[PDB]
């Protein structure tokens, strides 16, 4: 129903500021309180506050009063959050979510989340290497793609846009990220069929397709 | 502030069993005759989703196997029967008094019948060998339980250096895990040795599962 | 008081000398601070109280509680050096500042200041309204009182009326009434809700008043005044005063509509326009009230006056103020 | 009202928004002036009044009298143009602004104010038939219109009241009454440029419950606020105060060069006497029966007068000037 | 009782200013309103105003508001009046007198009066000539003194300090004053007795005595 | 202002008669049941003195022959019987409203039985003849009525040049007048003629009274 669309990922230098957005479709005046939450990777969520695009009612939590600034545009029905002096403690995922007033409702719908990385590192697009096996074969063959040497996270790896797929968490090496992704399809299909891995890195605005062929 | 403490920190449950999570508040979350308590499910890489709103109300379109109960300080989420989809982290939240506060979270892990890892070995890519570096990759797919140790043999010498491993989240379909083992060397080092071997010791068999290749 | 002032609505600037009643509620930062003239005198009175069987005290005004928060370490330590094993601990503020029936006297034990109610230390054995102002981020110096009474400290109250705009004001109240065809209350702002009586010495139009027509109840420091009146409404005994901080005016709650019908239900405890689950109740009515409807707004949403009921919705599903 | 203020006695400076009650009596220049929105409507109502047997009018406030002075040429000119042989003349102000029993409504002569007269008594004079419309700015204008209902209450848009720091003030275009809490609440100072005959509306009155008219210092019939701030221990209603002064200054202190004592041998309370006889001799020794010192004193353009309960100790009252 | 002493005579140039004084002995705070009056020679009196030395209460008449200035000294119990730009219309006698407030008293006591002459003429002391009669004699002889050529008025002519005396008003001739004074005494006394006329002119601070002797 | 008009401007009354002066105010001088009106007597060269304070109160130490009456606008001063001391000017004054105002005044002249003037003739002084000027003086003492004309004869020629005459105030004792006639010449002019004559024509006799001298 109420559709939330948040801004894209951000890479910001230390001490600077970032302003992210959240557009809310399907809203009404009486609900439509955009709440904002800060989550480090696999840690507890922090509540920052809320703003109503139509009411301009805003509330901040004590921990973020000096840190965050909430603004709103009625016609766009959009909420904006800005983060003052930025530190490594601020590198995290910021979630936009529909809520209500104090003793009112729950967090009904959520945006997809904006990833913020606070560093002096410079956006580097990844290298994509295919992974194929002259050896033994069975009624199933597995293929892979290695995404190496990119910053910042993350990338999205899709196989033919639609089989069993496995996506592996990226790891840090020498200040850049390396991850991999593997898919399993029947060997009667490969390499008779064609199979392509698509790696998307938005922060460098790069998309790389790799066709899988045998060694 | 009202501090929500969740128990247990992490939980492992078998298919079809009953799962019970508890949330303990430092102060009463009850006002106007209602309990301002909520339960959310978060799949990884995804926004959280509501299951129980208030103490004991099923969210619209949520399977009736979920249920909530409790009052004042103590609350309980029950899943019966827990199924393969429910591998996710579960949070409790209160909105009785500012600031809104969350629990630390409960990571739910599924128990299934043990399974052997499908091992696959992959030489460095042709594009990689030309750029000045070489990484040999081993994919261990669809095994259970999660604990496992891998062993790289180069020409009969064990290898313990520059090995990076990443575990995936438990798959929502078959409730198994996967892992990527990456051997990173310089380009020249790869060509000094001819035979490469990947060995996995798992709960399934005492004798390791081996996969190897030569140039 | 001498100086100059510009009125936005009246469109004029005036200088001279007289009396200036300021709005000490809608201030962005703390204009006033409570302090004791002699913390050792306070420690003496607290000792003396505990001997009499007094387990704690309840603050009258919010600034008194904030002062207790700032002051409690030294009270506990002056108690510690005089080696009386009595620890003072102060909590936060509930909704209404409930009154206690004991009082101080001028000159493993525990002493609870504010916090929530408890049967182990009830209001029957809590001190209340034992401070008065001595003299003067402006400071305010406090000393021990002389007589036990139920009246708010008159040194803090103020009233004013000019250009047919009337104000009863306080450190925590601000009540505006206005002459639009008739005299009636128009706005009310509360940071606190106390249980003392507004002294008529500081009250405009305090003759020929029925307490049953006072909008703000007399028992909640409501001024006994015909400015404390709205046609079609009677005393708001069961208003959402447990909110502690709120904003009463006369307008429609956002997204709702009130109609006047005799089929409506009788006046009862105040209901809020949002259910506990977040649904909005749109259609409301009142039997004999006058629009705009009496509304409160607090930290959890919009509430309606006692005579404003749901038109179609059943009252059992709605949040009420009891 | 938004702005800043300095308190000399309190020794502080305060800014912000709220309500500012100004002392419109001790102002150095005329801050406010009365003007009618429609002089022609006034001429029409005066036609109607004179026809009905109303021979004149008496002003309630002094500014109304000054307005009639400013307006009379144009009133007579609009009257002459409208074909009616009626001449309007407005006079000066006595002490009290005496009230009339008639009112206006929304050769021959027409007397406005001036001294008393038997040809045109107060029974046939219009009184309190104007109320405030709106305000001018910059001085300041006050626009007047004809009142829809006739009553004995002073126009409420001119009144003001305030209390703070346990100092209370009831104020007006012509009054300024200060009361204070010193051990008890009592009236302390009062300043008058006018003395009117209307009633002070209780809507603009602090502490207006449980008040005895017989205890009001400033009498109710002289626009005295019905208030317990209008008390002073040991004194009763000053019905026969020197209100004929028109402009005066009441406080609680000794008249220059005199001394009051409290005895039972003193005379009973009567009309107010002045400390200087008609010939200019000073009566030094005074007393009161059961009043409380400092003594209630008035000061006016012709000297110092005492409260009703203060009599001469030794001198015979016949040689002294009294206010009757 | 209440004794009033005014300053001496004054001769002032046109357009300049003069400040005269009045000391009041026997006064009290509550009376003692020094009123000031302007009287041209044999004309109606004008009321200027009054001042109270102790109260500093002052009141001016409208005709003199720009012209006169009243000041007071408490310790001296003295009133001072100053006359701004001076013109020929101001040459007159200024009287200081005790009075009271508006409907209070009469002019009980009066000072002696200060004579002010506003002119460019320069103070000139007089010449005193005796006047005696070898002729017929009777039981009474009259003698005289001529005071000629002085400015400004006036002079005081006393005969032995204490008989019938006649004092003649001064007349203006060529811009100076000429007056005479005659006394009648029994001729059995003169010239056997000695008789002296004493002429005092304060504005020049001159006194001239002339003894009467026969031609 | 309240304007006091006095009638008559000047009055002549015989010894022992009744004198009546009237004071007419332009506005009522009555207040508090009293008439704020006063009557003052001014001897020449002297401050005024109070006779009647208020309408009809005798001033302390004033002879009871004075009396005052009247009210509102009209007031009357009566002297009965007027005596030789009362030759003076009489003023009325009001202090009912500011400014305090006076009447124009009434000059009282005493009528007595007519008397002949004592004539005395005086040559220029020895001190005067040496300083460059010469003045011949004639004294006319103790005559009545006031009107009189003098005639100077120098060597039998009438002289009409440089003659100045001054009249005194009516004497308080005998109610008579006096006059000084002064002939002013240069020194040399006096010596060109030898005989000097002073001639007075009065109501007493048709033939003039003459007094003369020679060098
Ligand atoms: C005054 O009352 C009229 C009539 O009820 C109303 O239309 C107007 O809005 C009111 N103005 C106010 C409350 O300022
Ligand atoms: C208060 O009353 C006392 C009584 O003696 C007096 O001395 C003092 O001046 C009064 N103070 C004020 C401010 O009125």
């Amino acid at each position: 129903e109420v559709q939330l669309q948040q801004s894209g990922p951000e890479l910001v230098k230390p001490g600077a500021s970032v302003k992210m957005s959240c557009k809310a479709s399907g809203c009404t005046l009486t609900n439509c309180f955009m709440h904002w939450m800060k989550q480090k990777p696999g840690q507890d969520l922090e509540w920052i506050g809320y703003i109503n695009p139509y009411n301009d009612m805003t509330k901040y939590s004590e921990n973020f009063k000096g840190k965050a600034t909430l603004t709103s545009d009625k016609s766009s029905s959009t909420a904006f959050m800005e983060l003052s002096s930025l530190t490594s403690e601020d590198s995290a995922v910021y979630y936009c979510a529909r809520g209500y007033l104090l003793r009112t409702g729950c967090f009904d719908y959520w945006g997809q989340g904006t990833t913020l990385t606070v560093s002096s590192a410079k956006t580097t697009p990844p290298s994509v290497y295919p992974l194929a096996p002259g050896d033994t074969t069975g009624s199933s063959v597995t293929l892979g793609c290695l995404v190496k040497g990119y910053f910042p996270e993350s990338v999205t790896v899709t196989w033919n846009s639609g089989s069993s797929v496995h996506t592996f968490p990226a790891l840090l090496q020498s200040g850049l990220y390396t991850m991999s992704s593997s898919v399993t399809v029947p060997s009667s299909t490969w390499p008779s069929q064609t199979v392509t891995c698509s790696v998307a890195h938005p922060a460098s605005s790069t998309t790389v397709d790799k066709k899988l062929e045998p060694s | 502030n009202i501090v929500l403490t969740q128990s247990p920190a992490s939980l492992a449950v078998s298919l079809g069993q009953r799962a019970t999570i508890s949330c303990r508040a430092s102060e009463s979350v009850d006002s106007y005759g209602y309990s301002f308590m909520h339960w959310y499910q978060q799949k990884p890489g995804q926004p959280p989703k509501v299951l129980i709103y208030l103490a004991s109300n099923l969210e619209s379109g949520v399977p009736a196997r979920f249920s909530g109960s409790g009052s004042r300080t103590d609350f309980t989420l029950t899943i019966d029967p827990v199924e393969a989809d429910d591998a996710a982290t579960y949070y409790c939240q209160q909105n009785n008094e500012n600031p809104l506060t969350f629990g630390a979270g409960t990571k739910l892990e599924l128990k299934r019948a043990d399974a052997a890892p499908t091992v696959s070995i992959f030489p460095p890519s042709s594009e990689q060998l030309t750029s000045g570096g070489a990484s040999v990759v081993c994919f261990l797919n669809n095994f259970y339980p999660k604990d496992i140790n891998v062993k790289w043999k180069i020409d009969g010498s064990e290898r313990q250096n520059g090995v990076l491993n990443s575990w995936t989240d438990q798959d929502s379909k078959d409730s198994t895990y996967s892992m990527s083992s990456t051997l990173t060397l310089t380009k020249d080092e790869y060509e000094r040795h001819n035979s490469y071997t990947c060995e996995a010791t798992h709960k399934t068999s005492t004798s390791p599962i081996v996969k190897s290749f030569n140039r | 008081d001498s100086g100059c002032v510009v009125s936005w609505k009246n469109k004029e600037l005036k200088c001279g000398s007289g009396i200036f009643i300021t709005d000490n509620v809608h201030t962005w930062t703390e204009q006033y601070k409570f302090q004791p003239e002699s913390p050792s005198k306070l420690a003496s009175a607290i000792q003396k109280a505990h001997e009499e069987g007094i387990c704690g005290i309840r603050s009258v005004t919010r600034l008194e509680n904030l002062m207790w928060k700032q002051i409690t370490p030294e009270l506990n330590h002056i108690l510690s050096e005089n080696e009386v094993k009595l620890t003072i601990m102060t909590g936060d503020i509930k909704g209404i500042m409930q009154a206690g029936k004991r009082s101080l006297r001028p000159q493993n034990q525990t002493f609870l200041i504010d916090g929530p109610e408890t049967a182990e230390c009830p209001n029957t054995n809590r001190a209340w309204n034992s401070l008065e102002v001595e003299d003067y981020t402006t400071n305010i110096w406090l000393k021990l009182k002389e007589k036990q009474d139920v009246f708010c400290d008159s040194k803090l109250m103020s009233a004013a009326i000019k250009d047919n705009r009337a104000v009863h004001a306080d450190m925590g109240y601000w009540i505006e009434s206005a002459l639009n065809d008739t005299w009636k209350i128009e706005k009310a702002s509360f940071i606190e809700v106390k249980n003392c009586h507004w002294p008529k010495s500081h009250t405009l139009w305090s003759n020929g008043v029925l307490e049953s027509e006072m909008i703000i109840p007399k028992n909640l420091a409501g001024p006994v005044s015909q400015h404390n009146y709205r046609p079609g409404y009677h005393t708001q005994i069961t208003g959402p005063w447990h909110l502690g901080k709120l904003e009463m005016d006369f307008d429609f709650c956002d997204g709702t509509t009130v109609v006047v019908t005799e089929d409506c239900g009788n006046r009862g405890p105040s209901l809020r326009t949002t259910t506990a689950s977040g649904k909005l109740i749109t259609e409301w009515c009142c039997r004999s009230c006058t629009l705009p409807p009496l509304r409160y707004r607090g930290e959890d949403g919009c509430w309606y006056g006692m005579e404003i009921r749901p038109l179609k919705e059943k009252e059992e599903n709605l949040v009420n103020s009891l």
